[PDB]
């Protein structure tokens, strides 16, 4: 492939647990090890708000671009929820007795989910006073990714350090399925191919492997080798025909996802990759991730 | 754990 890849804007911070774009404006979030979250204008290249907001990790952050918001989960075990425009802190609320891994946001109705380390999903209603909606129960560790699936969101997936991965429907107390990943390490995250062609999923592990799955038979469809130390996430580019994973080798992997052989491996020299978010609808086929000593936001084409 | 706090 030629991604003849652009670096558009990288800085310098303290660990990134946290990455997301916003829809509509040229904006990365970034959610630190330091309880600090930064929204960055990657374009101009300027920083939009910051906020201290605990003193503990954030380790999850996502934009509600049409609530005008950003909502974040740290280790000190809230949810809180804060206006970008103003810096008005909307909520803040303890959403499990444990550190919350991930935070996923519904595209059409007014859920999130967050996924603990007390072995729960949780889904909250925004429009409800953020109540507490729906428990997941059945993993057996600590659930370090949730993603709804974005061809139906009624759907979604976790993926856990029990091995498996559950996938539930919002209304139903047990999973549709279980995969059982035989990734042995554990699971840190899951995600789903975006487009109605194909049914997949795919997982990344400690293992030093990535999986993908067909969420129909459950067969594992390929095994993605060649990180050195542990995966932290693996994802399917919305518009190119790529996988983009990322390691605690410090590289980012450009796999070919016709193929599932690796195209690129970029060190970008910011040590242990952390996180990862993709514009979701391609723009500039920008990919943004968050490192130990700051993040990187490419362009791809 | 450096697992649980990294």
């Amino acid at each position: 492939m030629k991604l003849d890849i652009k670096k558009t804007f990288s800085n310098r911070s303290d660990r990134v647990k946290g990455i997301d774009f916003h829809p509509t404006e040229p904006w990365v979030l970034t959610t630190l090890y330091s309880g600090r979250v930064e929204i960055w204008n990657y374009e101009t290249q300027v920083e939009v708000r910051s906020i201290q907001v605990t003193e503990t990790p954030v380790r999850a952050g996502k934009f509600i671009a049409r609530k005008n918001w950003i909502i974040v989960g740290s280790d000190d075990f809230r949810i809180r929820v804060f206006n970008y425009n103003t810096g008005e802190k909307v909520v803040d609320f303890e959403a499990h007795p444990d550190y919350i891994r991930s935070i996923a946001v519904h595209p059409t109705k007014p859920y999130v989910l967050s996924g603990s380390d007390d072995l729960t999903v949780k889904l909250w209603n925004w429009e409800n006073n953020w109540a507490l909606e729906q428990t997941f129960e059945g993993h057996e560790h600590f659930v370090m990714c949730v993603a709804f699936n974005p061809k139906d969101p009624s759907t979604f997936a976790s993926g856990c350090l029990d091995r498996t991965v559950k996938v539930w429907s919002l209304g139903q107390s047990t999973p549709n399925f279980t995969l059982t990943t035989g990734q042995e390490r554990g699971v840190n995250y899951v995600d789903y191919y975006p487009l109605p062609d194909k049914p997949y999923m795919i997982t990344a592990s400690d293992d030093l492997t990535i999986k993908i799955w067909d969420y129909q038979t459950k067969s594992c469809v390929a095994t993605l080798e060649g990180h050195m130390s542990n995966v932290s996430f693996a994802v399917f580019h919305p518009t190119l025909p790529i996988i983009i994973s990322g390691s605690e080798d410090g590289t980012l992997k450009i796999w070919n996802s016709s193929t599932y052989k690796v195209e690129k491996t970029l060190n970008v020299g910011l040590e242990r990759s952390w996180c990862i978010a993709t514009h979701p609808t391609g723009r500039k086929n920008y990919i943004a991730s968050g490192f130990d000593n700051g993040f990187t936001v490419l362009s791809l084409g | 754990t450096f697992k649980k706090t990294n």
